[PDB]
C-alpha cells in the first residue's frame, strides 16, 4: 500500500487512468481501462515519414 | 514528392523556391494548424475517456470448482478477445485516417497554389512549379500570403511560356 | 551491393534491427525481402513485400521500407536465432534480383568463457610417413577475440592454421581448434611445446604441457 | 527568365512504426502508446478508500477471528486481500463461501 | 512439402562448363518463376539467374553475362542451368530456388495468394581446380575429457563425420573447413566427454566422403 | 465553393450562371440521383433490419443472490458496453461515409464540366468557371445537357484567353 | 472510362494507342504490381491467422436444467452475434479498401501520364489523351518506360494545337 493518488487499481499495483487500453492485469478496480492481450498498440500522431 | 524536408521546424508543410535573387523555404501556416487540430481532436476522443467499473467476477481461481467456474473463464475470454480485436481496428483505423488526412492536407495546399496562378506557371510533376516569369522575393511571397495578382504577370509567362 | 551493415548484437530480448540501404533503382522502386541463413543450410525466406511473413514464420520478425531504407526488426530474439540474415530486392535497370552484403548477430553470452582447453598429440600411423600434426582445442566459450601462441619450445611461426566455429545452437559459446603440421625432421624426438592462450575471457595466458611420448 | 518553386511536407531522421488497413508497418514522425503495460508496482491509497486486511481474509475479519479485531465495525471501497493471511481460530467451513464474500465486499 | 533432387554437382576443371538441375515435384512448377543463386564458400550471395513460367523471361546475373543460360522443361518438371568459362571466383554453392519476384514472372494463377509459395534448395556445390580428387586419411587424437578425430588429404569438399555408427549428438563439434598453400583440405570432429567414461564405453568415429568412394572408420582412445 | 445556394429546392448540386443575356441557375440531376440513391441503401441496410430474441435471462434483482447474481449483471453490461461502442463507430463511419460520397459527387461533376469545355475556358478557383466567348443560354444548356461542342467556339476562346 | 478491356492478360492496367503506324495495347507492371502487394497483405493478415480454445462450456441441451443453461445459452448467443456483426462490417470494410486502393491505382497512372507531357497532349475526358505531334511506337514506349522527354516534341504540338 503506497501514499499516492491513482484511480485505477490492479493486483499488480496501481496505473495511470489515461491510456484508454491496458495490458497490466484483467482484475481491475475504478476508472480503469479495458485490458487487452496486445503488448503495444501505437497511435500516430504526425505524417507518414520519409527522411531525406 | 521525392523525399522530405528535414530543415524545416516551425511547421510541416512548405515550400521551397530558387529565384535569381537566392533560395529559400517556408513554412505554409494555416495547413499545418488544420493538421494540428485533427489530431488533437482525436487524441481528445481517445485519451482520459475511461469509464468505471467497481465490482465484477472473479477471474483467478485456486479451487477446481466445475461448471461455473467454466462459465466465468468464458464470459471473461470472451470479453478479452472481442474488446482487443475492436482496439487492433480502432487503432488501425485511426491511423490509416490520420495518414488520409495528412496527405489530403499536403495535396489540398499544392492544388490551392496550382490554382492561384491560372497559366503563368507551369506542372513540372515532381512537386515544384516552374515559374516562367521574373518573381522575387516579395512576388513569393504574394503567392503564399494568397494575394499574388496573375492578371500583372500573366502576359509576360504567355510569351516565355510559348515563344 | 546493397549496404548491409556485417555485424549485429543483443540480449535475450531485446529486439534488435538490421538495417538495409538501397538506390533509387531498387528498393525505391520495388519491395524487399529478408532471408535467414542457419549454419549449414539454405536460406529459409523470413519476410517478402517488406512486411509479409509466410505460414512458417513467427510473429516475432517485423519490417518495414521508407524509400531507400528496409529495416527488420527481431523482437523476441532469443538463444536459436544467432545466423545470418539477407536483405535483397528486385532492381529494374540491372532487371535483376540484387542481395545484401549479409549480418551476422550474436546474443548476450554471459562472458563466463570457460574453455576446455586440451593438447592433441600426432598418433603413429600419422608419422608413419613423417607426418606429425599436433592440435588444441579450446570448446565453449563466448568472446570470440583470442590469440594462441604456439610455444614450440617457445619458438613461433609465421603461417596460418585454424578453425572458428559458430555460436551453440543452444548456449550461445564459441569454440576453436589450433593444427599444426610437419615433418619427422623436424618433429625426430619431440623435445617439448605446448599451446599457451591469449582470450580475453580471463586475466593473463595459460599453457599446458605437451612433452614427449 | 523564370524561378521555380516545390512544395513538400517536413521529416524526422527518427521516427516510429505504426499499423494501418494498407501497411502492416508502416514510418511516421510520432506516436504515442495507448496500450498501458507500466505498473509501478504499488497501491496507491487515494481515492478509494482501503482496508489491508493484513493477515485477515474477510471472512475472519466477520466472524471475527482474534487476531482480525482492528477491523471492527470498519468500511471500505476496496479490501485487499493478502495471500499470507490465515485463520488461527476454530476451524469451519462456509457453504457458498465464494457468495458471502461477493455479497460483503459489495 | 515439395520433394526436389538436385544433380550436377562436382568438380570442373577451369575454363570448362558446368551443368545444374534441379527438379521438384509436390507443387505446380508449370506456375512458378524459378531461381538461380550462388554463394561462396566463406561467406557472400550473389544471384545468378531467373526464369519465367514459362520462358518467357530469362535474365541474368551482370557477372556471368553472356556466358551463362538458364532453361527449364515442364513436363518433366525440370530446372537446369548452363555456365561456362569457369574459374576460382565461381567455385560455389548453387540454390535453386523461388525466390519473392516481381509477379509478371509467375503464372496468372498464382498472382494473388496468402501463403507466398517459397523454397531454396540445398546447395549444389562445383569446385574449379586441377581435379585430383584422393581419398582422405584420418587420425583418432586422444590423451574432464576429450577426444576426437582429424580427417585430412582430400580435395572434393563433401565431408561428413558420424560417431559409433551416428548416436553421439551431443558436444559434437564439427570443424570448419581449412585451405593452405596446397590443394587438399583438412577437418577434425571432436567431444568433449567428462573423464569418468574411459573403461565406462569406449567410441569409434566414422568419416564419409561421397565423392571419392570412401567409408573409413577408426576407434578413439590414449596410447 | 466559399458557402452553399439556399435558393435551390429542386436538387443539391447546381450551376449558377451570369452571362450578358441574364443570370440563372439550375440544377443538375443525375448527381443528386445518385447521392440520394446511396443514402437510401444505407438506411434501407439500418432502418427495419431487427432481429428476434424471446427468452433472456433476468436482468433486474430483487433479492441479494450472491455469485450467480454477480455473473448475470457482468453478462449483460458487458453486451451492453461492446453494443454501444459498436453502434457509436457504426454511426461515425456512416456519417463520415455520407460527408465523403457527398463532396465527391460535388468534385465528381466540377471535374466533369471541366474537362468538357477543354480549353475553352479557365479555372478561376473559386468553384467558377470563366467562360472566354459569348455564350448563349442554349449554350450553357448545351453545357449542361453534355452536348458542348467544343471545336465551335474553341479558336475564338483562345484568341480572347491569349490576346 | 466507359468499360474495360478484356483482351490484357499479362497486367491490370494498360494503355492502348492508335498511331499512323497502327494500333497497341501494353499493359503497365509496377501499378499491377503495388495493387497486388496491397491485396496479398490484405490476405495474409485474414488467412492462416486463427488462435487456438481448447476447453469451453456446453452448448447443446438434452435436459431442462432451468437458470444456468439459461446463463449459458445467452453467453454463447451473444458472443455469436457480437462476432457476426465484427465479421460482416470487417469484410464490407476491407472490400471498400480494395476499390478504393485499385481506383487510386488507376488514377495515379492516369495523372503520372498526364504530368508527363506537359502540354503536348490534351485531355479528351474519356480516359485517353489527343497527342499532338507524329508519334512512333517509340515514342510511346518513352512515354510508358517514362523516359519521354517534352521539350523534344513541344513546339511542334503547341503549333498543331493552336494554328
Ligand atoms: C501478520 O503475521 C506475521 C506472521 O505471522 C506477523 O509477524 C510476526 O511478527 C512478530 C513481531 O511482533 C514476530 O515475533 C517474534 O518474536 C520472537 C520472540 O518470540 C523474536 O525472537 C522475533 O525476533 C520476533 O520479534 C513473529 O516472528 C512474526 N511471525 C512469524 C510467523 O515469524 C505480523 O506481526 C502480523 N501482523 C499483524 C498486524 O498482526
Ligand atoms: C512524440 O510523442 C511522444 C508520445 O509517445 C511524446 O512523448 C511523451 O510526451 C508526454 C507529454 O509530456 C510525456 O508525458 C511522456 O513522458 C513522453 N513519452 C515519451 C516516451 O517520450 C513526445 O513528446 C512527442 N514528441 C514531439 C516532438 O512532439
Amino acid at each position: 500500500i503506497g501514499k499516492c493518488n491513482s484511480e485505477c487499481i490492479t493486483p499488480n499495483g496501481s496505473i495511470p487512468n489515461d491510456k484508454p487500453f491496458q495490458n497490466v492485469n484483467r482484475i481491475t478496480y475504478g476508472a480503469c481501462p479495458r485490458y487487452v492481450k496486445q503488448s503495444t498498440l501505437k497511435l500516430a500522431t504526425g505524417m507518414r515519414n520519409v527522411p531525406e | 514528392i521525392e523525399n522530405g524536408w528535414e530543415g524545416m521546424v516551425d511547421g510541416w508543410y512548405g515550400f521551397r523556391h530558387q529565384n535569381s535573387e537566392g533560395r529559400g523555404q517556408a513554412a505554409d501556416l494555416k495547413s499545418t494548424q488544420a493538421a494540428i487540430d485533427q489530431i488533437n481532436g482525436k487524441l481528445n476522443r481517445l485519451i482520459g475517456k475511461t469509464n468505471e467499473k467497481f465490482h465484477q467476477i472473479e477471474k483467478e481461481f485456486s479451487e477446481v470448482e466445475g461448471r461455473i467456474q467454466d462459465l466465468e473463464k468464458y464470459v471473461e475470454d470472451t470479453k478479452i478477445d472481442l474488446w482487443s480485436y475492436n482496439a487492433e481496428l480502432l487503432v488501425a483505423l485511426e491511423n490509416q485516417h490520420t495518414i488520409d488526412l495528412t496527405d489530403s492536407e499536403m495535396n489540398k495546399l499544392f492544388e490551392k497554389t496550382k490554382k492561384q496562378l491560372r497559366e503563368n506557371a507551369e506542372d513540372m510533376g515532381n512537386g515544384c512549379f516552374k515559374i516562367y516569369h521574373k518573381c522575387d522575393n516579395a512576388c513569393i511571397g504574394s503567392i503564399r500570403n494568397g494575394t499574388y495578382d496573375h492578371d500583372v504577370y500573366r502576359d509576360e509567362a504567355l510569351n516565355n511560356r510559348f515563344q | 551491393m546493397l549496404t548491409q551493415p556485417p555485424s549485429a548484437s543483443g540480449t535475450p530480448g531485446q529486439r534488435v534491427t538490421i538495417s538495409c540501404s538501397g538506390s533509387s533503382s531498387n528498393i525505391g522502386g520495388n519491395t524487399v525481402h529478408w532471408f535467414q541463413q542457419l549454419p549449414g543450410t539454405a536460406p529459409k525466406l523470413l519476410i517478402y513485400t517488406n512486411s509479409l511473413r509466410p505460414s512458417g514464420v513467427p510473429d516475432r520478425f517485423s519490417g518495414s521500407k521508407s524509400g531507400t531504407s528496409a529495416s527488420l526488426a527481431i523482437s523476441g530474439l532469443q538463444s536459436e536465432d544467432e545466423a545470418d540474415y539477407y536483405c535483397a530486392a528486385w532492381d529494374d535497370s540491372l532487371n535483376g534480383q540484387v542481395f545484401g552484403g549479409g549480418t551476422k548477430l550474436t546474443v548476450l553470452g554471459q562472458p563466463k568463457a570457460a574453455p576446455s582447453v586440451t593438447l592433441f598429440p600426432p598418433s603413429s600411423e600419422e608419422l608413419q610417413a613423417n607426418k606429425a600434426t599436433l592440435v588444441c582445442l579450446i570448446s565453449d566459450f563466448y568472446p570470440g577475440a583470442v590469440t594462441v601462441a604456439w610455444k614450440a619450445d617457445s619458438s613461433p611461426v609465421k603461417a596460418g592454421v585454424e578453425t572458428t566455429t559458430p555460436s551453440k545452437q543452444s548456449n550461445n559459446k564459441y569454440a576453436a581448434s589450433s593444427y599444426l603440421s610437419l615433418t619427422p625432421e623436424q618433429w625426430k624426438s619431440h623435445r617439448s611445446y605446448s599451446c599457451q592462450v591469449t582470450h580475453e575471457g580471463s586475466t593473463v595466458e595459460k599453457t599446458v604441457a605437451p612433452t614427449e611420448c | 527568365p523564370g524561378a521555380t518553386l516545390c512544395l513538400g511536407h517536413h521529416a524526422v531522421p527518427n521516427g516510429t512504426i505504426v499499423k494501418t488497413i494498407t501497411n502492416d508497418q508502416i514510418e511516421v514522425t510520432n506516436a504515442t502508446e495507448l496500450v498501458q503495460n507500466s505498473s509501478i508496482g504499488e497501491i496507491c491509497d487515494s481515492p478509494h478508500q482501503i482496508l489491508d486486511g493484513e493477515n485477515c481474509t474477510l471472512i475472519d475479519a466477520l466472524l471475527g477471528d482474534p487476531q482480525c479485531d482492528g477491523f471492527q465495525n470498519k468500511k471500505w471501497d476496496l479490501f485487499v486481500e493478502r495471500s499470507k493471511a490465515y485463520s488461527n481460530c476454530y476451524p469451519y467451513d462456509v457453504p457458498d463461501y465464494a457468495s458471502l464474500r461477493s455479497l460483503v465486499a459489495s | 512439402q515439395v520433394q526436389l533432387l538436385e544433380s550436377g554437382g562436382g568438380v570442373v576443371q577451369p575454363g570448362r562448363s558446368l551443368r545444374l538441375s534441379c527438379a521438384a515435384s509436390g507443387f505446380t512448377f508449370s506456375n512458378y518463376g524459378m531461381h538461380w543463386v550462388r554463394q561462396a564458400p566463406g561467406k557472400g550471395l550473389e544471384w545468378v539467374a531467373i526464369i519465367s513460367f514459362d520462358g518467357s523471361k530469362k535474365y541474368y546475373a551482370n557477372s556471368v553475362k553472356g556466358r551463362s543460360t538458364i532453361s527449364r522443361d515442364n513436363s518433366k518438371n525440370t530446372l537446369s542451368l548452363q555456365m561456362n568459362s569457369l574459374g576460382p571466383e565461381d567455385t560455389a554453392l548453387y540454390y535453386c530456388a523461388k525466390l519473392p519476384s516481381p509477379y509478371y514472372f509467375d503464372s496468372r494463377f498464382v498472382w494473388v495468394a496468402a501463403s507466398a509459395f517459397h523454397f531454396w534448395g540445398q546447395g549444389i556445390l562445383v569446385t574449379v581446380s586441377s581435379a585430383s580428387t584422393k581419398g582422405p586419411s584420418v587420425f583418432p587424437l586422444a590423451p574432464t575429457a576429450a577426444l576426437g578425430c582429424l580427417v585430412k588429404d582430400y580435395f572434393p569438399e563433401p565431408v561428413t563425420v558420424s560417431w559409433n555408427s551416428g548416436a553421439l549428438t551431443s558436444g559434437v563439434h564439427t570443424f570448419p573447413a581449412v585451405l593452405q598453400s596446397s590443394g587438399l583440405y583438412s577437418l577434425s570432429s571432436v567431444v568433449t566427454v567428462p573423464s569418468s567414461s574411459l573403461g565406462t564405453q569406449t567410441y569409434i568415429c566414422n568419416v564419409n566422403h561421397k565423392p571419392s568412394n570412401t567409408k573409413v572408420d577408426k576407434r578413439v582412445e590414449p596410447k
